[PDB]
C-alpha cells in the first residue's frame, strides 16, 4: 500500500478474534503437561484394555 | 443323610473356593483400576 482505508481496524478485529479463539480453546498452560496427561491417560487405557482382556481368559467356572 | 451331607459339604467347599477366587479377582481388578486412575 505504501510502496510509492481502515486496514488497521480490520487487523485489530482479526487479532481480537484470534485471541478470543485461542482463549476459547481452554489450554492455558504449555502443552508439556497436556502431553504428559495424555500419555498417562493412554497408559491407563492400555491397562484397562489389558485387564478386560485378561478377564475373558481365565474362565474355569462350571 | 450322612452321604447327602458329605456331598453337600463337598459342594460347599467347591463353592467357597470359587467365591474366594472371585473375591480375589474382584479385589485385584479394583486395585488395578485404582492404581491406573
Amino acid at each position: 500500500m505504501d510502496k510509492d482505508q481502515d486496514l488497521n481496524a480490520l487487523k485489530t478485529k482479526f487479532q481480537e478474534l484470534r485471541k478470543l479463539i485461542g482463549t476459547m480453546p481452554g489450554i492455558h498452560v504449555s502443552p508439556e503437561q497436556q502431553q504428559q496427561q495424555l500419555h498417562s491417560l493412554r497408559e491407563q487405557v492400555r491397562t484397562k484394555n489389558e485387564l478386560l482382556q485378561k478377564y475373558k481368559s481365565l474362565c474355569m467356572f462350571e | 443323610n450322612h452321604e447327602a451331607a458329605t456331598c453337600l459339604e463337598d459342594v460347599v467347599y467347591r463353592g467357597d473356593m470359587l467365591l474366594e477366587k472371585i473375591q480375589s479377582a474382584l479385589a485385584d481388578i479394583a486395585q488395578s483400576q485404582l492404581k491406573t486412575r
